[PDB]
RNA sequence: ACUCGGUGAAAUUAUAGUACCUGUGAAGAUGCAGGUUACCCGCGACAGGACGGAAAGAGGUGGUUCCGCAUGGAAGGGC
RNA sequence: AACAGUGGUAGGAGAGCGUUCUAAGGGCUGUGAAGCCAGACCGGAAGGACUGGUGGAGCGCUUAGAAGUGAGAAUGCCGGU
RNA sequence: UAUCCUUGGGAGUCAGACUGCGAGUGAUAAGAUCCGUAGUCGAAAGGGAAACAGCCCAGACCGCCAGCUAAGGUCCCAAAG
RNA sequence: GUGGGUAGGGGUGAAAUGCCAAUCGAACCUGGAGAUAGCUGGUUCUCUCCGAAAUAGCUUUAGGGCUAGCCUCAAGGUAAG
RNA sequence: GGAACGAGGUAGAUGAAGAGGUCUGGAAAGGCCCGCCAUAGGAGGUAACAGCCCUGUAGUCAAAACUUCGUUCUCUCCUGAGUGGAUCCUGAGUACGGCGGAACAAUUCCGUCGGAAUCCGGGAGGACCAUCUCCCAAGGCUAAAUACUCCCUAGUGACCGAUAGUGAACCAGUACCGUGAGGGAAAGGUGAAAAGCACCCCGGAAGGGGAGUGAAAGAGAUCCUGAAACCGUGUGCCUACAAGUAGUCAGAGCCCGUUAACGGGUGAUGGCGUGCCUUUUGUAGAAUGAACCGGCGAGUUACGAUCUCGUGCAAGGUUAAGCAGAAGAUGCGGAGCCGCAGCGAAAGCGAGUCUGAAUAGGGCGCAUGAGUACGUGGUCGUAGACCCGAAACCAGGUGA
RNA sequence: UUAAGUUAGAAAGGGCGCACGGUGGAUGCCUUGGCACUAGGAGCCGAUGAAGGACGGGACGAACACCGAUAUGCUUCGGG
């Protein structure tokens, strides 16, 4: 791209409306505005990781808050993790969360791994 | 950064001026008249391009009418014959000028004549 | 005041080659319609119009296990 | 190509013309630049050339970028008459 | 016959005027009184009604010194018996 | 005549406008201050497409504002209108 | 408290290479054909546009005398660590309480009265009552990182270019206005060089006409260029029977001859024709504004919200302050931010979950993933917020 | 010659176009002056009389600038 032939990719920049500059452009005498007119102290929040996450959850053997958030697979880890029954995790992995719901805790159990609770 | 301008204005009201030239007085000095005068002209020049064909075929019918009572019919009688003849495809303004050019016409208006009975 | 010699302003001002009558019309027509009059340019008067200015009228009773002060009691909970 | 369409205030939408500056490429110009004056030229409009005179030293083209961005009305402000 | 539904962005507008029908209203003829209901102007030029915002005919993309009609007209002004 | 005094929610000693530097129903100058105004006037180049409203319900409502109605642009439903 | 070394500041010194030839020209730095220097191609000037003509620039240096910093010498000054813990100290009308206002269980300030403890001692963790956890009040002193610049030095602008930019490019806070506080302008340009007109002629002079200088004198002192309004001289066409928003369409005659084009100027006669703007239901009006010409004169910027388009990456996307780096790009910095799930006031559970006895009903949410970081554009909110324009109120002053 | 008819031209001044001037300072080039910042300095002067001024000083007028009865300058140390 040569500094005499730059061309901006088409439709990323509109020309300025400018308003009173005549009556030929429609804006002109009026310029476009025509005529006269219970919380609690502190609350327990964990973090979320649904199976469909741990679903291929390759990334480590033990699914440590650590690693989830060392990945990144989980960012803020906020009060804790929690693993949710959502998705169908499949693969020989440990597990290691701070909270479990009723379907992570038989998807896990049925699946054959750790289910540790911090 | 500032822009001043004096060139653009100076130019745009000197082809106003230029377009007045002519009129009387002050209407081809000032730019604030000349330019009134030039607007009022655009108006009536649309206006009297068709009042022009709507003039020169009143002439031409009163030249007709003119040439067929010489001969003893009216303007009329003689274009409701020269319709019922189908020589009428000849115009009004061709009829006209086979009345100041050539009166020995008359053969059309014989035409319609003999049609007419 | 007027004529001649000298000197020399101001309010006002869309452009203007700016007649009269009878109608028409958003207020009252010079500028619209129909008619009637009128050679071109001045000077002095009048005060008619002057769309000139002046004017001036005019409840108790009565649920809550929610959290709970770093810790418990002791307090207090959205509705 | 075949039809159909093209009055317009408030207003909504689209496509463009010019001005100052900056960047890149290309150029003009003391054998005469910008500016000013005249003309019977070109484009659908905003506009753009070409000749002649004056002028006496700077200016413009292409593609982008940024705006103190275009005047006939404000009992506008300043100057000239 | 080609419109109408949803969602989203941007609006302007909130003293309308006159004319004709009704007969809803003094339901009768009304005038009234509003009520409806249609049209035009607003935002619409062109031809007619002498002149004429709202009446009658009719909706101007631009040229032509071509033709046919609408309302309204055909002794002269003034086109045509 | 000359030289002096009374100062602004004060003086001219309550009773008088007769006024306080062209200013007086509250002096003047600078600042808050580019005060505020629903009131007034103005808002600068061009062409193309489409194109309104002046009606109902609230607002201490007062020509101002909000919700429906009427306009335009885009994407979907599609063929419902 | 002195003394020696080093680096600065307040003057300066040195510093490479073309008269190249030739053309136009008043003049060469320009054109064309040739060479050179470069740790120096920043800048200004010179008769036009210069690297090599001048002043200079890069690089090297340089200070008698004042100063600003460092380094060293000199100078001056100077104990800490243990075992215990028999016995004393660890900050007086204070810590805290009443009493009123202040402020405003209330909260504190100040006064208005009171009034402890003190190592086995106290003070705290919203109050109180106990557990535990941190600290040690009523004495004092401390640089740096931060705020701002009337000034001085070196520079830099997608800043202005004489109605702009400071009010002030010029003997400007001047001239003027006011008793005073105070208010507050206008006004830049000969030419490269004065070479700035000897002399002759008209005229009292002013001012001209020659002569001369100069590239130019129509560059001659408000002396670069010089537009419009406004004011004149000459001339081609028309005009003294004619009623007009002054044009437009038709049209002879006369006079010309162009960016050669179904040319230009003027027009006797015929038809049509109630200025522009604002406002209003509606204007030609006895609604409103403009004497004319010229210049200046109004939808921006910052921070939030939201929508569309573009680009990157995508269930993930992104850095902020700072550090290094020409006031740059960029590199690192991942703390933080938004999204990837909802519901319930909360309590908690969870593709569900609250309400309701309800597995009744009901509400929301999954029930087929797209967000995020920038940029352009539209709109909204807060900032003087498109521009102009009141009456009023307050603060500090000046005036009999 | 008479009669009856037609036309032309006329400019006191004026209108349009053109040519040539005057007045007046827009426009274009230019910069002596500004504006916004950056990097360093320096952040006080005064009873040993300050900031700011009045009056004076040159061979010969006024004014600016500089200086103070030692008055358009004095001494010294450096540069040139």
């Amino acid at each position: 791209m040569k500094l005499h032939e730059l061309k901006p990719s088409e439709g990323s920049r509109k020309t300025r409306n400018r308003v009173g500059r005549g009556i030929g452009s429609g804006n002109g005498k009026t310029a476009g505005k025509g005529h006269k007119g219970f919380t609690n102290i502190n609350r327990k929040e964990y973090a979320v990781v649904n199976l469909d996450k741990l679903n291929g959850f390759a990334e480590g053997t033990e699914v440590t808050p650590e690693l989830l958030l060392e990945t990144g697979v989980i960012s803020k880890l906020n009060a804790g993790v929690k693993i949710l029954g959502n998705g169908k995790l499949e693969k020989k992995l440990t597990v290691k969360a701070n909270k479990f719901s009723a379907s992570a805790k038989e998807a896990v159990e049925a699946a054959g791994g750790t289910a540790e609770v911090i | 950064p500032r822009v001043k301008g004096g060139t653009v204005t100076r130019k745009r009201r000197k082809k106003v001026l230029k377009l007045a030239k002519g009129y009387f007085g002050s209407k081809h000095t000032l730019y604030k008249v000349a330019n009134q005068q030039v607007m009022k002209s655009g108006n009536y020049a649309f206006r009297d391009r068709r009042q022009k064909k709507r003039d020169f075929r009143k002439l031409w019918i009163t030249r007709i009418n003119a040439a067929a009572r010489m001969n003893g019919l009216s303007y009329s009688r003689l274009m409701h014959g020269l319709k019922l003849s189908g020589i009428e495809v000849n115009r009004k303004m061709l009829a006209d000028l086979a009345v100041n050019d050539l009166t020995a016409f008359n053969q059309l208006a014989d035409a319609a004549k003999a049609q007419l009975n």
